[PDB]
């Protein structure tokens, strides 16, 4: 989830090209279950359905090629580059006050495409308001990033 | 000179009546069981009997199917020495058509070893284990009577059989061993091929954790002929700490082939000294001066050339002994190198990278007859290395006798001076193939090449034209001797790599139709297409997570959401192939 | 069984003190007129003598070098055979150095031949017309008497000199053609190196208008075999209409192979046939049968033996001369294939392309070993295609009386059947490496492979690693006839391409250890570092400009920022590289 | 001068660089007197300050690779590509009526660096004013190119 080379993301560039026979870059759910009967399990097809929805954060049923980064990159990552989410935070705020609004988080959605609704932006920030005050803290967004 | 009769050779007939009695009902078990446990893939696709071991497994135990391809081979050496070995039972219908159906018989016998290790049950070791007591109980005991045996040589039975025993030894230490390991629950586990262990989880680990030490160190320094004991010590390392494991099938060819290197090495030996001491004894010196009167001359003294011709027959046996463990060596020193090269073709196939990359920039495809290379590689290995330990020793045999004939010889005695009568009549001739090959490195980089300011060196023109010109014929001569070294050096490196199938012979241009490389890329697409390391654990953590586990879950998706976004911040090129992707 | 006496000759010991007379003058008058005209770089940088033909050059006429080194050359054929040729007037001083210095003396002979196409006035034509004329004329009047000579052959010398004769020729009519091209006054014209053809001005041209034929056609289509014989002329095609010309000392290596090809195939047929002639002739029948009996079996009729051995030595004949028919062939269908290769590779050198980017990704760098590469390359392509034509021959001499006295004789005749009955007593055999090669191909098709939706093949498991199993001992002996063809195909490979320098015969990984590679890529890495035909077609437009040509040029200043941005508009990526690099 | 692909590009990158020992990417007098002294010639110092002077239009006494560009670009064209002139008019007028203003002029500019002096930029327009106005003509640029 961090920084890579070109050779990290050869590999998983070339992992995810085993799946998707079509060469369209996207994994629908008969494209996964051949491979899964492959390795020999036969897993009940409204169970692959289910499997999808943790890997799909867009909803759309099918998944990218950095949803499927993700999934690699959460659960075998170190415990922490303590500068390099410090490194996070000079994208994420261009006040240097540490606090992310939602404007400073659109600012980055502007620049990335702006794919989801306000309202579901709206719904991300209601996780991060263990703090007490409505506003990012420096380390709630290092909390999500562990976890 | 001698012969024993043999009570086991007796029983042998029986013997074949007896273990293929034993080996026809364990199969036909397996078949019940396989309709009592409901299984995957591992059941066959035309009749329903089991498979044996998984080949496309990478953590699967390795133990069992080096076993049985390593007596299976052994077989094959053996069964073509002796002319007859069966007839036995089934008629002959033309005899050589009877040393054919034979090849398809030890894998048939040998089937029930195989085929116990996949099930991992009460029902599979106890099967298992009794074949393999039983296996080693006759061969054991064919071998502790009669070791002289009249057929190639005194004791060669005992000396051909010494893989065979000791690999069943390791059939009789695995499947007890591994029974004992059921104490521990070992036998409710399942047959799950993609069973998510450390490695496939470390493999990818490997990759991500990578920037840590991606931090180089400094380089070290040493100097001049201990490095060049040390470069040749890099080619060794076979070694290095890497979470890798290699391929079942190419772990199976390099120990086939390690044994068929022992059994090459045996059968020059003990098929050809015999019919030399036989002569270094029965020399019939009275009999050798009526064939030395009838052809050459005697040059002294009738009694002195029994201890002439025996000083040449010193040196023939000496020869023979040399070409040998010299090939023997090359061959050892190649199949580590081979596996090295195994190791760092296979990482750099899994990028898709720019090292294998002369076919790897068009698709992984896996065809029609890229699996047919892929059927039957190992047996492919072991071939190459039959042909290349014949042809390596017939070579350096002839590339010895003309060094010990003719320079080691008269440096030690001083009889036949054949090649310093060439040499001294040619004394001042090759002095000017030096003088103007000297001339022409001296002169270009005392004259000609001006280095320059930022070290860029230009040429004083001209006068070079001219020195072109005036040693033109003379070149023709150095032409020579740089062309009998073209012919040299590709002789020497094709027989040197004559045993290895990772290596194209030919040109870079037309590596596709040297049928060695060919099989050995074929192979090597279809094994990355069908296990790679990486979808392998993908896979594990959508099912071990999946076997094991609304607003909240929409909290999971805001985490979700965000780390999105925490990825393509720190990779911006994959953004444009997010958007165009999605 | 004749020897002519010659007046020639008697006085060729003369003509050796003549000739040698005339050309030490007139070296020497060049010294007189170097010192006339201020020359540049092409005087010596030692002494001061001129140069020869300037080298790197690809514009200058090419029909003077080509001549000469033609010339040359052969004076090494004819020199081999005769052992004394030059003892004339000076010492021996132990004989075979004798023929050492000789490489050194055509060269200083034929010098002023070369010399004077490097000034172009009268002096030089008059002057270079004569010794053509009189070399042409000595060599001619040698052979109008006494063509019969006792060294090697009735007509050898006559048919020896058929290229020297011939190539003086051609001197004969180019000089006094170039003079009489005097009358146009081109001799008030100078040594100016870029002379501004139009070659260099249409290979820039070529470049940028390239943009017009980009737009493609359309493409043919051709039924089988007829393609094939098609194909074939896709590698013949050496014609094709571009502006692109060659290097000198890249063209000369052509003409001097092919005269090369024409001495060896002269000195292989009239070198056998004598010695075959005679034995045809005189057979000895009743000597010959003393022949047969001391050795093997008479069998029948020793009247017929004289046809018997006479109907076996037709076709040793027939062999030896098939064999040099197919080995020159071979050679000049490789130098036509080396010819359109030499284009390629160098307009791919031009770009720094991906063609030959296993050292092009390095710098260009004109190194000293580089340079001595360079300095005789032609040597070594005559060289190497001397050796060609040995072995070629003398391994297709053995390729075909193992057809001959095998398959073809007995297809024929029928009198030994040696083969047919080895290979009729395995007729069974290799029916199953057939059958399990067919089982494995014809399986895989269409019981695993199972092509899908989008093309997509996957296979049906289980049963193919089954299949892999029953199939390991057949394997091995599939694994001995592709055994047996890594070497063949190797052997053949070796030879075909041996008298090549463009093509490396060992592996991809350790092509510069061969060293005919190794001097043809640092020839053509120099060849590309001093006469790129860019750079000296760009200094063309700032000397013929120079020579021939405020706010007025200030306005020629507001055009050329203007042309400033035009460029850069159309050519986007360039401008960080101009920002970055200004 | 017009369009070009990375391999025509990339002979005139070869060329460039048997000039400049440096690496540096450009071409000063004695970096080009050597080379013009290996082909035989001795032009004047004086000589060679000039031959300079008709390629560097930046008046730095050096010479840029574009500046190598466009000399070989100007003499060995083709008469004309007229439709790739009027697809450079695309670029130099946002308003497609054809008339390039200085202020339409500058734009590019600041796209591509604004490198000179506006009474530099002046001294531009007073070249193309044959016809009269004032005012850059359709045919204006095409007559720049042309010659
Ligand atoms: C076909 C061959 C093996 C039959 C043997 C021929 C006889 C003459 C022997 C003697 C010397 C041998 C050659 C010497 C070395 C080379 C160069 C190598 O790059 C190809 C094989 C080749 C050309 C050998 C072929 C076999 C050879 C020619
Ligand atoms: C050094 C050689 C030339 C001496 C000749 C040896 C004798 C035995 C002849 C008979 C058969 C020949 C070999 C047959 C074919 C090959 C394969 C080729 O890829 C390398 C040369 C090699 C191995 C030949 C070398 C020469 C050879 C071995
Ligand atoms: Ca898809
Ligand atoms: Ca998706
Ligand atoms: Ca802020
Ligand atoms: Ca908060
Ligand atoms: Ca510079
Ligand atoms: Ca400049
Ligand atoms: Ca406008
Ligand atoms: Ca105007």
């Amino acid at each position: 989830a961090d920084q890579l080379t070109e050779e990290q993301i050869a590999e998983f560039k070339e992992a995810f090209s085993l799946f998707d026979k079509d060469g369209d870059g996207t994994i629908t759910t008969k494209e996964l279950g051949t491979v899964m009967r492959s390795l020999g399990q036969n897993p009940t097809e409204a169970e692959l359905q289910d499997m999808i929805n943790e890997v799909d954060a867009d909803g759309n049923g099918t998944i990218d090629f950095p949803e499927f980064l993700t999934m690699m990159a959460r659960k075998m990552k170190d415990t922490d580059s303590e500068e390099e989410i410090r490194e996070a935070f000079r994208v994420f705020d261009k006040d240097g006050n540490g606090f992310i609004s939602a404007a400073e988080l659109r600012h980055v959605m502007t620049n990335l495409g702006e794919k989801l609704t306000d309202e579901e932006v709206d719904e991300m920030i209601r996780e991060a308001d263990i703090d007490g005050d409505g506003q990012v803290n420096y380390e709630e967004f290092v909390t999500m990033m562990t976890s | 000179e001698v012969i024993p009769p043999c009570d086991p050779t007796a029983d042998e007939g029986l013997f074949h009546i007896c273990i293929a009695a034993i080996s026809l009902v364990v199969m036909l078990v397996l078949a019940i069981l396989a309709r009592r446990q409901k299984l995957s893939d591992n059941q066959r696709g035309l009749t329903g009997l089991l498979s044996p071991v998984n080949f496309l497994d990478h953590t699967q135990h390795k133990g069992l199917a080096v076993a049985v391809y390593g007596v299976l081979f052994c077989k094959l050496v053996g069964m073509v020495l002796s002319h007859h070995p069966l007839p036995f039972t089934k008629e002959v219908a033309n005899k050589e058509f009877w040393m054919i159906l034979a090849l398809l018989y030890y894998p048939t016998l040998y089937y029930p070893l195989l085929a116990c290790g996949t099930l991992h049950n009460k029902v599979g070791y106890v099967l298992g284990s009794l074949l393999s007591w039983t296996h080693f109980g006759i061969l054991v005991w064919q071998k502790v009577d009669c070791p002289k045996t009249p057929q190639i040589y005194k004791y060669y039975a005992l000396f051909g059989s010494l893989p065979q025993i000791a690999c069943l030894a390791f059939l009789s230490f695995q499947y007890p061993l591994l029974l004992f390991k059921g104490l521990q629950n070992t036998e409710t586990a399942n047959a799950s091929e993609d069973l998510s262990s450390s490695y496939y989880r470390d493999y990818v680990k490997k990759i991500l954790k990578k920037k840590k030490p991606t931090k180089i160190s400094s380089s070290t320094s040493k100097p001049k002929l201990f490095d060049r004991l040390r470069d040749a010590v890099k080619s060794y390392i076979y070694t290095p700490e890497d979470v890798f494991r290699f391929p079942l099938k190419l772990a199976i060819s390099v120990v086939v082939a390690f044994i068929a290197l022992y059994q090459m090495a045996l059968l020059l030996i003990s098929g050809v000294l015999p019919t030399l001491h036989i002569v270094r004894r029965g020399v019939d010196e009275n009999i050798a001066f009526l064939l030395a009167g009838f052809n050459i001359i005697l040059s002294n003294d009738r009694q002195e050339v029994v201890r002439i011709v025996v000083y040449y027959l010193w040196c023939v046996e000496i020869c023979y002994v040399s070409a040998v463990t010299l090939s023997c060596l090359v061959n050892l020193l190649m199949l580590m190198r081979s596996m090295v090269l195994h190791r760092s073709n296979l990482k750099g196939l899994y990028r898709g990278d720019s090292l294998n990359v002369f076919n790897c920039h068009r698709s992984i495809r896996p065809s029609r007859p890229a699996l047919v290379c892929w059927m039957g590689f190992t047996s492919y290995q072991a071939a190459f290395l039959c042909l290349g330990m014949a042809i390596q020793t017939l070579v350096f045999f002839i590339c010895i006798l003309f060094a010990v004939f003719l320079i080691i010889i008269p440096i030690l005695w001083g009889t036949n001076l054949m090649l310093f009568h060439i040499i001294g009549n040619l004394w001042p001739f090759w002095l000017t193939l030096v003088l103007a090959a000297l001339i022409q490195h001296v002169a270009s980089r005392f004259l000609f090449i001006r280095k320059d300011g930022g070290t860029r060196d230009l040429n004083n023109r001209g006068s070079l034209f001219l020195l072109s010109y005036i040693l033109f014929l003379v070149n023709v001569m150095i032409g020579v001797v740089l062309g009998i070294w073209r012919v040299v050096i590709t002789a020497l490196f094709n027989i040197v790599h004559l045993g290895r199938l990772d290596i194209s012979l030919l040109n870079r241009n037309v590596e596709a139709f040297d049928p060695g490389y060919r099989c050995y890329s074929h192979y090597l697409k279809i094994e990355v297409s069908q296990s790679h390391p990486v979808m392998k654990a993908f896979c594990g953590l959508l099912l071990q997570s999946s076997g094991q586990d609304n607003k909240v879950s929409n909290a999971k998706r805001a985490r979700a959401h965000w780390q999105l976004l925490y990825t393509l911040v720190n990779n911006p090129s994959l953004v444009g192939s997010r958007k165009h992707f999605q």
